[PDB]
């Protein structure tokens, strides 16, 4: 799969195609589809699903909600190379991944691939939620340096956000708090307003 | 869905055995036989088994004390 | 700031706040436009004697 | 932000932090200055 | 730690008239040999560093060390020889196809040893 | 079909607090998620009637840097906890409030004279810190009627907050209806100063555009 | 790898086998199941008895109804219509697998029963006299039946020599046949 | 002379021009340098870069899946993927890549009968590799054998 | 065309021979979408000739790449074209100059982290206005390869098939030119002769009562692989000396 | 309310058949770019138009190949064709032909003209032949829609229609295509100062500026309604 940039999709979470989806889980179609009766056969569920029918892509939504997968760069060097998600399904051919863990995954976003794997079993399901997950693999394992370090784009607006002119509209405005917003949004006040006070709690 | 595993290992400590104790209470779960003492709220048995664990009421010990009264109660 | 606040408060809590950083800084980065361009860049007119 | 556990495999951690930076480089009496008192 | 391992002996000691033997198992051969029964036959051991290429080599599981460098000169020296792998490297575990003593499977091995005791 | 849209119906909404609500919709048709959530927020921003306080006449110096005198506490932060206030008005237009309190020193909203359309929506509200003595004070605020906002600096004293809103924000989501998932959802989180229900508050606002916007159709939709 | 070796196909009979695999059978049921899969034929049809399989099993308990049940069961698992051992049977459930709003249907599964003999031998007028059937309408029936898949198996084999080792050629060149 | 060719045309001689948000309606500030610039696609397209793969035909020789796209073929696993899969203690992982994704012909067929049975439960068996691995050392006047 | 070049374009674009260049010509006679005539001026023309010269454009063809190569004309209609002037523009060039990619309007800011690391954005109205869509040309072949057991033929009579099936397959069994066709269906319908058997009393009576098929030929046609979808451009058959069946050749 | 002084359409505009403008009344503050905002976004996304669905011709088969006597090959007629501005009347899904012959350009004016059906612009080029004995005759279908629908979407639409020489187009159903606005002050002494918001749209001319405006409120008001409840 070729990847792209998840502005959305919080970071316990991938975006998986749904081209590829229906494909690896494929047996997990057919358990489900045998469960609930719209299959008396595996020939009758063999065709339904390459038929693509709106119910199978409900009984897919459903089997693969609370279910993870891992993914992995092709050339993978140190500890986080291979990693777990959520997967959530995209109308598209290219799988979604967390813009954070590019750090990790030494990603560029051009040209290149990822392999995945679904675990099968309760158990692999079991590690993937407890070791392969991204919420738990947040310091380094080599000097303890949390790898999840923003340096782009993220960077830039946080440095804008945060500075003054001189002295922009409203330089001597006095608020609570709650209406910075308020009154960056309507009118009154820039970002770069300095000599404002507020009270903090 | 479940965000972080931080609580039933902050009970089981070792973060390897709450991985085998986790495995064998799904287990019993998705083969049958059992009842989530937890509510469940459409979700697998996994998670489902994951929470009930870190609320403080699934280890080691509470399911081979159920196993081995059922087994005498055969 | 992530450093601390996973330090001082735990995990749960320093996931969602570095989620959070991020959803507000692509907010903010996209309304303050920060372009470049040739006149951004400012060739100091002393470089001419100096060389 | 605990103690290390039993059974994991240091010489697997280790061994692969180690190799990891490969961003090296190839191809490769009289005078004493103090700093403070 | 792995670099200091294949330490030389020039004493008898009462363990073998030989070079070569690793230092883990002189030091349980001479705890379980002084402190046990005869204190006085001590092994004075000389501790060797080998490098990468050729530490690895020597290993006692003929399994493991065979894909590291070359297989013939392993393969022939332990069908001279006439060695015994047991499966104890991970990499052993990893060609047969059964569960790591690591991790989370490191118990179920743990007891596999245990269950090795008795029968 | 030709001109059939599709119309929220998932409209279920869920509250932390009386002034805290969360409300979640329906996947809605392509791109209008946006300009909803936009407009709807920047109407109920931008003009909200509603009461509040825009001048009080304290005993002492009109100019800023004023003294204690046994207040304690300097008027800018006064005149803060004051801008924090809810105040009701039923029919009557721009009214005078005033208030006399004793030594003890918290000082609340319930220390103001009590009028037949003035009310307050919590009684508890500080609006001076604690006294050091026994000596009193007269305020002498005002309120009026209004809508939207206006700073001090170019409409005389303190403030005017006649829209009664604390936050307001909207997200937009991926949603599916049956097989694209090219659908919007749009979920809206405002928090409230006090005395209007959020609801009633976002109805209110819809209600407001919607004549805001009936003279452009010029009377369509008879039957 | 890329290196050239040989790619697993389903041979006719490993759908058999999965198709059995996957369905509920009991372990009794599971031999017999593997039993019958042994009789098979490259076109579709039993090669031996329901008789000699009995006695290939060798079990008291092995009966000719729960046999019977499992052949039965076998011939609707697999999704082409097979181990029918008789042209009549694979043509019966050929038309039981047709829907039931078919023109002449009735007329058709009629002439499969028990007429096989006079569509065997083209003595149209001999079946129009036996079946009491309608004059150049039963054709149609017939037609039908021509559209039924004999020997739907075969469908999964297929297999070719793609072998002649020549030793001489000859062929015509400046107008001369040259050798 | 850009910019006084940019004069002619009747456009900022700076380059920039104020650009207003497309959802908002807002004005942006620091206004943005738009232009027309000359743009390519390049042959690495999606529509063949893409596959996925559940079960297909593997090989008569070790018995695995045949690979990179010829004849819906499988992915690779690696070294450094094993090493760093070991290195998480992931044990049961390991073990299901190695053997229910390999050539262990009697798990393949368990596994999808327990997953369409919804059992979820793993039968670990002997690879088939090891086995040609052992008729292969046979083979020179080696003998290898398993003992118990 | 690029809004800035270099001025190299035009003569790599002349120069690979991609296009068709006016070789010795005064002045176009009659233009079509695939044919080019040129009448030559008599300063242009030795004697012993018509005085005409022909150009046979290429539409649509394979390259190595699957990529297409195709050409279109310039000029229109008695246009005085000299010496060495392109004539027909091949792929991605126009008007004599090399051309790939087109000019996209485009802005240098953040959004919403959709340009994230090397992340491009793209607008609807590239997609609407038909902008960088390419053509894709793919080859299928089929042989007859005739046996010990005898010839394979063509015939698209293949056992066991749905009419709607051959419902896209002419008499010979190839598939009308222009048609569509996705998944697996059939192309050429190709079957391998079976060896003969002895009275066989189930296959007789079988033969007697279906016939025309007997298991003599096993399905060997030619059908799409999976995830291939598309429509046919052209078939093409060879026939070695010495066989005329050309059904529909 | 305090009196929100409710604006009104007032001084439409047409400077050209292609481009129109647009002003209201004035009204309350913190109101124009609003309005101007969501206006323009409705306009953009669906309002219904006419476009060409797909052709029939009889000449020539499939969509890469060409035709003896015409200059531009088949896919530069479709491309032509998919730009076409027609407006069509109340019923829908309307059929039409064109033949002509001979060595002139072929425009939208020689078509045969049906009650139903109005161009907007004849000067239209449809592929120019080139020889004299070049014939061309054909079909076109158009029908109504409101968004962007393209070719392989409505493939599920026809499984044992289409035979072999009906070639399938795509549709863009929008009759608008740029629009922009503006916000002043004028036109108010007696009361405080009012805004004036004034909309610059640049249609194909198919749809008339007054109408798309009165359809992009009602469908605004028809989504907003389902909030006062």
């Amino acid at each position: 799969s070729v990847i792209t940039v998840g502005p959305y999709l919080r970071l316990h979470q991938c975006g998986l195609p749904k081209k590829m989806a229906l494909e690896l889980f494929k047996p997990f179609i057919y358990g489900k589809l045998e469960l609930r009766g719209l299959a008396t056969t595996i020939k009758a569920a063999k065709k339904m699903v390459e038929r693509e029918e709106a119910v199978v892509w409900d009984i897919l939504d459903e089997v693969i909600r609370e279910h993870p997968v891992l993914l992995n760069r092709a050339p993978t060097l140190h500890r986080l190379g291979i990693q777990a998600f959520e997967p959530v399904l995209i109308e598209g051919k290219a799988i979604q991944l967390h813009p954070l863990v590019c750090a990790a995954y030494n990603a560029d976003f051009d040209g290149d691939q990822m392999a995945v794997h679904v675990p099968l079993t309760l158990e692999a399901q079991l590690e993937a939620r407890a070791l392969m997950m991204s919420t738990n693999n947040i310091l380094s394992p080599a000097n303890g340096e949390p790898i999840i370090v923003p340096s782009q784009d993220v960077v830039l607006g946080l440095y804008y956000m945060t500075r003054d002119c001189v002295n922009a509209k409203g330089e001597g405005m006095v608020l609570t708090g709650p209406k910075e917003a308020e009154r960056l949004y309507r009118s009154g006040l820039a970002s770069l307003h300095a000599r404002v006070k507020v009270r903090i709690t | 869905a479940r965000v972080t595993v931080q609580d039933a290992v902050e009970k089981i400590g070792n973060r390897f055995d709450l991985v085998l104790v986790a495995a064998r209470r799904a287990r019993q779960m998705q083969v049958g036989g059992k009842d989530p003492l937890v509510p469940e709220e459409n979700d697998k048995t996994t998670v489902i088994a994951l929470r009930e664990i870190e609320e403080g009421l699934i280890n080691n010990q509470i399911l081979d004390v159920r196993e081995r009264q059922e087994q005498q109660e055969q | 700031m992530l450093n601390t606040c996973y330090r001082i408060l735990g995990l749960k809590p320093t996931v969602i706040f570095a989620d959070q950083i991020m959803y507000t800084g692509f907010a903010y980065a996209a309304r303050s436009g920060a372009s470049v361009g040739i006149d951004d860049m400012v060739i100091p007119e002393k470089k001419h004697e100096i060389i | 932000g605990h103690i290390i556990n039993k059974g994991e495999a240091i010489g697997v951690i280790a061994a692969q932090s180690i190799g990891e930076p490969g961003t090296q480089l190839t191809m490769r009496e009289s005078s004493i200055q103090v700093k403070n008192k | 730690r792995q670099m200091l391992r294949k330490a030389t002996i020039v004493n008898a000691g009462s363990s073998d008239f030989l070079e070569g033997e690793q230092v883990e198992y002189s030091r349980v051969k001479i705890a379980n040999r002084e402190l046990e029964a005869n204190g006085k036959v001590g092994a004075t051991y000389s501790r060797d560093l080998l490098g990468i290429t050729k530490a690895s080599l020597a290993t006692e599981s003929f399994i493991s060390a065979a894909s590291f460098q070359e297989t013939t000169r392993v393969l022939t020296e332990a069908a001279v020889a006439g060695k015994r792998d047991e499966l104890r490297g991970l990499k052993e575990n990893v060609i047969v196809g059964r569960l790591i003593p690591a991790g989370t499977g490191y118990a179920y091995h743990q007891d596999r040893m245990r269950r090795r005791a008795a029968g | 079909s030709v001109t059939e849209f599709l119309k929220p119906r998932l409209v279920d909404i869920e509250q932390v607090s009386s002034t805290h609500a969360k409300v979640t919709l329906e996947p809605l048709e392509r791109g209008f998620g946006h300009t909803l959530g936009n407009a709807l927020r920047r109407i109920l921003l931008s003009s909200m009637p509603g009461c509040a306080v825009t001048e009080v006449e304290i005993d002492g110096v009109l100019h800023e840097y004023s003294t204690k005198e046994g207040v304690q506490e300097d008027i800018l932060e006064i005149l803060l906890n004051l801008k924090g206030l809810a105040v009701r008005v039923q029919g009557k237009d721009e009214v005078i409030l005033t208030l006399n309190k004793s030594g003890i020193g918290p000082v609340t909203a319930a220390d103001i004279t009590h009028d037949g359309d003035v009310e307050i929506v919590k009684p508890q509200h500080v609006i001076c810190h604690l006294t050091d003595e026994n000596a009193s004070i007269s305020m002498r605020i005002k309120v009026q009627r209004g809508r939207g906002y206006v700073p001090a600096s170019t409409r005389i004293l303190v403030d005017a907050c006649y829209s009664p809103v604390e936050r307001i924000a909207y997200n937009v989501e991926a949603a599916r209806v049956e097989q694209r998932t090219d659908l919007d959802k749009l979920v809206i989180e405002m928090e409230t100063n006090g005395t209007i229900d959020p609801e009633e508050a976002i109805r209110r606002a819809a209600t407001i555009l919607a004549e805001q916007l009936e003279a452009f159709v010029d009377l369509r939709d008879v039957r | 790898l890329p290196v050239y070796q040989g790619e697993t196909t389903q041979t006719l009979q490993d759908y058999l086998m999965w198709q059995v695999e996957l369905t509920p059978f009991t372990d009794t049921d599971r031999a017999i199941a593997t039993s019958i899969v042994d009789a098979v034929d490259d076109t579709g049809y039993l090669t031996i008895q329901i008789e000699d399989i009995v006695d290939s099993i060798g079990d008291d308990e092995i009966g000719l109804e729960e046999v019977e049940a499992v052949l039965k069961r076998i011939q609707r698992f697999d999704p082409v219509g097979v181990a029918a051992k008789d042209l009549r049977d694979c043509l019966l459930i050929q038309l039981s697998q047709f829907a039931k709003e078919t023109p002449w249907l009735e007329e058709a599964r009629l002439i499969i029963s028990d007429h096989l003999d006079l569509l065997a031998n083209h003595d149209f007028r001999t079946l129009m006299r036996v079946t009491r059937l309608k004059e150049e309408v039963l054709k149609e029936a017939v037609n039908l039946i021509q559209s039924l898949d004999p020997r739907p198996g075969q469908s999964i084999q297929t297999s070719e020599p793609e072998y002649v080792i020549p030793d001489v050629l000859v062929r015509k060149v400046s107008g001369r046949w040259t050798v | 002379e850009i910019k006084e060719l940019l004069k002619l045309g009747d456009l900022p001689t700076s380059g920039q021009i104020r650009l207003y948000d497309g959802r908002t309606g807002e004005q942006f500030e620091r206004p943005v340098t738009v232009g027309y610039m000359y743009m390519l696609k390049l042959n690495h397209l999606v529509d063949d870069k893409m596959h996925a793969r559940s079960t297909g035909s593997y090989s008569l020789v070790t018995q695995q899946p045949l690979g990179g796209k010829a004849q819906f073929g499988g992915q690779r696993f690696g070294e450094m993927e094993v090493w760093a899969l070991e290195a998480y203690g992931a044990a049961y992982t390991l073990q299901e890549m190695l053997t229910v994704k390999s050539d262990d012909v009697n798990g393949r067929t368990k596994m999808y009968k327990n997953i369409v049975d919804g059992n979820h439960q793993m039968e670990p068996g002997m690879p088939e590799s090891f086995n040609v691995l052992l008729k292969e050392i046979r083979s020179l006047g080696i003998n290898i054998e398993l003992e118990d | 065309k690029p809004l800035v070049g270099t001025g190299m374009e035009r003569a790599v674009a002349v120069d690979s021979g991609v296009t068709a260049v006016a070789k010795r010509g005064g002045v176009v006679q009659y233009v079509d979408a695939s044919r080019i005539v040129i009448k030559v001026n008599e300063d242009e023309m030795y004697p012993g000739e018509a005085g005409i010269d022909i150009y046979n454009l290429t539409k649509y063809t394979r390259s190595n790449q699957n990529t297409c190569i195709n050409q279109m004309p310039c000029v229109s209609l008695g246009e005085p074209v000299e010496r060495g002037d392109v004539l027909a523009d091949g792929p991605s060039t126009d008007l004599g100059e090399l051309a790939l990619g087109q000019n996209m309007r485009v802005a240098f800011m953040p959004w919403n982290g959709y340009n994230f690391e090397d992340s491009i954005l793209v607008s609807e109205r590239v997609v609407q206005e038909d902008r960088f869509t390419t053509i894709h040309i793919q080859e299928l072949a089929c042989v007859s390869r005739d046996t010990k057991l005898g010839p394979e033929e063509i015939t698209a009579d293949i056992p066991n098939v749905g009419e709607a099936a051959l419902s896209k397959l002419d008499e010979s069994g190839i598939v009308y030119i222009g048609a569509e066709v996705t998944g697996g269906d059939i192309l050429v319908g190709k079957v391998t002769p079976k060896g003969e058997t002895q009275l066989t009393p189930e296959e007789k009576l079988l033969r007697a009562i279906f016939g025309e098929k007997a298991s003599d030929v096993k399905d060997s046609s030619l059908r799409v692989p999976n995830g291939v979808s598309g429509t046919v451009i052209d078939v093409q058959v060879f026939t070695r000396d010495g066989v005329e069946k050309d059904k529909r050749a």
